[PDB]
RNA sequence: CAGCUUUACAGAUCAAUGGCGGAGGGAGGUCAACAUCAAGAACUGUGGGCGCCUAUAGAACUUAUAACGAACAUGGUUCUUGCCUUUUACCAGAACCAUCCGGGUGUUGUCUCCAUAGAAACAGGUAAAGCUGUAUUUUUU
RNA sequence: GUUCGCGAACUUCGUGGACAUUUGG
């Protein structure tokens, strides 16, 4: 199975950042993730590609349309890789 | 390379220069020496005098290398003085412990069979030879008829296939292989089937019921608790009270008759099981265990791995799929082995003295008291007490240099390591012992009294008060004499066995008689009465054996299994040797300080 | 301030996972299962906890040679003289550990090892109060006793998620010497009993709730775990859940790659018996009985785990234990099962209400925490406290109530 | 059926760099002499060898606990039973030292079986051993 | 093993006690 998927799963709880194909960055507590990166997030801000930002509650995103996910730097340490 | 060489040199010449290891000489030479000594009949050299100091140790060593019923002749290594004196055994005896147990079990079985068979079992008469005369023997023994069939039961090829080729042998065997370290014989390893076989063989002897719960209130901790509460268990032992029995309750506001309700009887049994609750003021009382219950099945049938006596319930290949059929041919008994007590649950171990390997212990810890006679029960209790006290006060040693090895090394005048028949060695010791006694006597006031060759000292004639005063001598000397006599008796039985007009079964039986009757056959108790404790212990052991032995219709004089008694004797000897040695030293250093 | 902390850290066993990570995780809820390991007297829950501890740590201080070999347990949470001398775990002397799952989602778990013995329900009760999940543990053999039923009843009341641990399979393989079929039947019966004891939830090896264990030897598995280790090799990924489902219950599997028809033809032994229990039995036999080389070969082939040179020269019980540890790995399966069990947090609110009346919480403006039990962990007194809401920092000036 | 390392090699040039060490044995024996002994070894010190191993020595704390030894005998002082009185010699219980009988660990030597190079690899080829591997909504048709 | 007592067919089985020793001549 995919180690990036595993990492994503681990990041559950933590405040992940998240850009899509559209280029609309989010940042929030990662509620749930699946094998396909079907992310849910809480307390989430939402930047438009142009500039403006909008607060929102419980966003769902489908991994297909996700581009890249930033996880907190604590997860670097352990305990997924070995 | 040069540097390395230099280093090596430094390592070498700084401390401990090469003392040459002396060769193993012929027994013929030893015999010749002995003969010469005999011819000589006193010399009173200094070296000779010095060597005499270590006779009780020698005796002890000899005793330790007793040939077991399964062994024809214990061929044994020996140190011996240039004169032909103090000719004592070198090697320590030792054994693969489960193997040893198996052997013992086999012997027991054989004995039982013999009992079943023979009607008029002729017991051995003691003392075996004419004490008035000096019937010793060497040459005769050497060129005697074939040492007749010793005690080993006949094994079938089906069941005990893996052992029968090696089981009954000197060392014992499995001595030259991958299954041991080597001839030094310190670490033993095993495969399964052989181990299983050994276990099976044992069962007759060591059926210790190892449901840890069986020993509820018969664990050493429990016994300790009992001791330090002045409390008992019908089957368990009893002691002096360990603290002063000073009650004086004075029926207070608390603990009155009309305050408390005497509903439970509050027996002794409870007080140790819950030391801190039922007993008030538990000084130095260890916390006992509290374990879970056992579900098990142990059987002797053809079929395996089935519900026998349980209650019945209500209603790509998987990864091993005909690699196997779920039961291999050994796994029937593998499981049993796994379940077992110490020796066998392990397939490797360290070897132990055979004066270790207590085969009694497990019987006299096993809470028997139902349908036995009272004497037996008493004996068991005594045994427990003996054990328990020992457990309570252990002992710690440290760095030391052993005497035999020292003599081998530094001493001239010694020749060393002549492989003698053990019986021959014993005989020599007996002779030498006798000589030593005579020498001692000579050194003291030269007496009217003379030794029997079987050591029973007695006056020749001319009995007076002055004479008595002169020739009271020490208790130590008499103890020594007694010890010598004992050795002779055991040695003499072996001698008898070696010659005709005897049996191997009789040999073991004779040995048993000797050991389990010191009190009858020779009084040490007269001179050292702590030997009486030992004697008592031996008696108890004998008692335990006899009931255990004679469950079947057999009841009479024939029964070997001398092991525990022998062990006890060895222990006693060990306890006593040092004092004896000291005494001897004192005697020799009479003129000087 | 820091020096003291450093010193404290030093006087401690170095954990295999980094404790920093655990700490970080703890800063987030929902990554913290609080687990009460509970059961009857001598279930082997303490032993199980010991296994977990072993898995966690690199090398333990008072882990003797004998214990390492696998003779005596090393009940790592027995602690105080009383308990080691006595045999019984007596007080709630728990442990906290990070644990990866099947699919390695780490999660910092706050295990509390109950006492079994019935006169210490106090500690058990405390554990229940603390712990949002409870690993009930049961002796296979002793079965679901009345005690266990009572526990179950008084874990539904609390309330809590109930993973079960059918511990002591060795006892039915080696002590009872049940045939494999018989063993399976017994297990089924036990499961049924458990279900009966329960009101609402059904428990089974499928749906990750049963955890089959033998702590003496020291293996736990769930069925999913087993599949992961030893049946990904031989099946395509899509049909793994299905396979798992098939595994338990009145189901049979005939020579057909890959069906698996419920029932049936000629030689019986069900899916569970064929793909699990039977395998276990074989392992046991081989471990004890077989020529060692052949066993090794088998383990290279059928499990891809290598009996080392030093391990080969072991005695049986130890050797067997070693084998089983090699097979079923450092117990992730159990953790996974636990995770599956705990809803999570639908229950938690209810539990909190039960503890302290129904109502509504306040996260930021305050913190509150149940001081559960005073203890004597490091000689001196501590209060084992559970923080329900807020975050309680060191030195903080704090309100309290004896209840 | 693909790849990388690791040995046997052919014949290389030949660096090159790695690794191999620039070579020092492996066994055992009722062979010794010497230390050092519950295992621990935390934490510190001070070495080799890289927030960490390996040796050392220093206490801490461990439990010792059941088993340096699945073993158990014997002395002595003191206290207390009890023989009783006296000597041994003991009865039967404590406390603290000692005594044997055995034991491992490494250090070294010495004595009988098993061995056996003085270098090898680069570039790939041959042979074996070890790990990783099918398009219709979430990844690459 | 050695004595004394009691139960069953002097003799033997089932059994309850008691069984140091020398210096002080
Ligand atoms: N045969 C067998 N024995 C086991 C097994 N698990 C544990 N035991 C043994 O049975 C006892 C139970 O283990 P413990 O850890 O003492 O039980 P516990 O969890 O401490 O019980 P509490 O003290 O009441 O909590 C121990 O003596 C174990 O060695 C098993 O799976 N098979």
């Amino acid at each position: 199975n995919g180690i990036p998927v595993k990492l994503l799963n681990e990041a559950q709880g933590h405040i992940v950042s998240l850009e899509l194909t559209t280029g609309a960055t989010y940042r929030g507590k990662l509620v749930e993730s699946e094998d396909s990166m079907n992310v849910q997030l809480r307390d989430v801000i939402a930047t438009e590609p142009q500039g403006a930002v909008t607060h929102m509650d419980q966003i769902f995103v489908r991994g297909s349309q996700i581009k890249f996910i930033v996880v907190p730097d604590l997860l670097k340490n352990a305990p997924l890789f070995k | 390379k040069s540097r390395k060489r230099a280093k090596k040199m430094t390592k070498k010449a700084k401390r401990s220069n090469l003392y040459t290891p002396k060769a193993e000489m012929p027994p013929e030479h030893l015999r010749k020496i002995i003969n010469t000594h005999s011819d000589m009949a006193n010399t009173d050299k200094k070296a000779f005098l010095g060597a005499l100091k270590y006779l009780p140790h020698a005796i002890l060593k000899l005793l330790e290398n007793m040939p077991h019923p399964w062994e024809q002749a214990k061929e044994v290594k020996v140190l011996y003085h240039t004169s032909g004196a103090i000719t004592f055994v070198n090697e320590t005896p030792r054994v693969i412990e489960p193997v040893y147990t198996a052997q013992w079990s086999a012997t027991w079985i054989a004995m039982r069979r013999e009992k079943r068979d023979r009607t008029h079992f002729k017991r051995m008469r003691f003392p075996p030879f004419d004490d008035d005369e000096p019937p010793l023997s060497y040459e005769q023994h050497i060129e005697n008829i074939e040492p007749l069939d010793p005690i080993n039961l006949p094994l079938d090829s089906q069941d005990d296939e893996y052992v029968k080729d090696w089981l009954y042998d000197s060392r014992p065997l499995e001595e030259d292989s991958k299954k041991v370290n080597g001839t030094s014989y310190k670490k033993w390893s095993f495969d399964l089937p052989e181990m299983s076989n050994l276990y099976r063989l044992s069962t007759p002897l060591r059926d210790e019921v190892t449901d840890k719960n069986y020993y509820y209130l018969f664990d050493k901790k429990s016994f300790f608790n009992g001791k330090a509460l002045n409390n008992a268990i019908p089957g368990g032992p009893k002691f002096e009270p360990l603290y002063p029995r000073e009650e004086e309750e004075d029926y207070n506001e608390f603990n009155s008759i009309d305050r408390v309700i005497f509903r439970v009887p509050i027996r002794s049994e409870y007080k140790v099981a819950f030391p801190h609750l039922y007993n008030s003021r538990p000084r130095s009382v260890r916390i006992p265990w509290y374990n879970n219950p056992v579900s098990c099945i142990i059987q002797n049938d053809e079929e395996y791995d089935t519900p026998a006596l349980f209650f019945d319930p209500s209603l790509f290949a998987p990864l091993l799929a005909e690699e196997e059929e779920l039961i291999l041919p050994n796994t029937k008994d593998a499981m049993s082995l796994y379940h077992s007590p110490f020796p066998f649950n392990r397939t490797k171990g360290k070897m132990v003295r055979a004066q270790d390997v207590a085969l009694a212990k497990k019987w006299f810890l096993q809470h028997p008291d139902e349908e036995y006679p009272v004497k037996v029960k008493v004996s068991y209790q005594k045994l427990l007490k003996n054990y328990v006290l020992n457990e309570l006060h252990p002992t710690l040693p440290t760095n030391h240099n052993k005497t035999k090895l020292l003599k081998s090394l530094k001493n001239t005048k010694y020749f060393q390591q002549t492989t003698i028949d053990w019986v021959e060695a014993g005989l020599q010791l007996c002779r030498q012992g006798h000589n030593m006694l005579n020498l001692l006597i000579h050194r003291k006031g030269l007496t009217y009294l003379h030794l029997d060759y079987n050591f029973n000292l007695k006056p020749t004639k001319t009995l007076t008060t002055k004479e008595r005063k002169k020739s009271r001598l020490g208790n130590s000397f008499h103890l020594m004499r007694e010890l010598l006599k004992m050795m002779k008796l055991i040695v003499d039985t072996h001698v008898q066995f070696r010659l005709g007009n005897v049996d191997a079964f009789q040999l073991a039986d004779g040995i048993h008689y000797i050991l389990n009757h010191i009190g009858q056959l020779t009084g040490i108790y007269r001179y050292k009465y702590k030997v009486m404790h030992q004697i008592r212990a031996c008696k108890d052991l004998k008692h335990i054996i006899y009931y255990k032995f004679n469950k079947n219709l057999g009841k009479g004089p024939g029964c070997g299994f001398w092991q525990p008694a022998w062990r006890v004797w060895l222990n006693f000897l060990r306890g006593t040797i040092p004092l004896l040695e000291r005494y001897i030293g004192n005697l020799i250093t009479r003129q000087f300080e | 301030e820091h020096t003291i902390f450093t010193q404290l850290k030093k006087n401690i066993p170095k954990t295999r996972y980094n404790r920093d990570y655990m700490l970080s995780m703890a800063n987030i809820p929902e990554r913290i299962i609080n687990v009460g390991v509970i059961g009857p007297l001598h279930s082997g829950k303490t032993s199980l906890m010991d296994l977990l501890v072993i898995d966690s740590h690199k090398r333990i201080p008072d882990m003797s040679k004998n214990v390492e070999l696998g003779w005596k347990p090393l009940r790592y949470l027995d602690n105080l003289k009383q308990e080691i001398d006595r045999g019984l775990s007596i007080k709630l002397n728990g442990s906290t550990l990070l644990c990866t799952d099947l699919e390695s989602k780490s999660r910092m778990i706050n295990f509390l090892d109950a006492p079994g013995h019935v006169n210490f329900m106090d500690e058990t009760a405390v554990a229940l109060a603390a712990s949002d999940l409870v690993l009930i543990v049961i002796d296979v053999v002793e079965g679901v006793t009345f005690v266990v039923e009572q526990l179950i009843k008084q874990s539904i009341k609390n309330n809590v998620a109930m993973c079960f641990v059918i511990n002591k399979l060795d006892r039915l393989i080696l002590d009872l010497k049940l045939p494999p079929m018989d063993a399976y039947l017994k297990l089924n019966h036990i499961i049924a009993n458990i279900n009966s004891f329960t009101k609402g939830n059904v428990f089974s090896p499928i749906d990750n709730n049963i955890i089959f264990a033998s702590t003496k030897l020291g293996f736990t598995f769930t069925i999913k775990e087993f599949v992961s280790y030893y049946y990904a090799h031989s099946i395509p990924s899509s049909k793994i859940d299905d396979f798992t489902t098939r595994l338990w219950g009145s189901v049979y599997y005939h020579k057909g790659n890959f069906r698996t028809k419920p029932f049936e033809n000629v030689e019986k032994y069900p899916t569970f018996v064929e793909f699990i229990l039977i395998p276990l039995y074989k392992i046991f036999s081989y471990a004890l009985s077989m020529e060692k080389d052949k066993l090794k070969n088998l383990l290279r082939s059928n499990f891809r785990v290598n009996l080392s040179q030093e391990a080969l020269q072991y005695d049986p019980q130890p050797f067997l234990k070693h084998v089983l540890q090699l097979i079923f790995r450092q117990q992730t399966g159990l953790v996974d099962a636990i995770t599956r069990c705990y809803q999570p947090f639908e229950l938690f609110d209810n539990k909190t209400a039960h503890l302290s009346i129904p109502g509504k919480s306040t996260p930021e403006g305050t913190l509150w925490a149940h001081v559960l039990k005073t203890v004597d962990y490091g000689g001196a007194e501590w209060s084992l406290v559970r923080i329900y809401s807020g975050l309680l920092k060191r030195g903080d000036t704090v309100r309290i109530l004896d209840t």
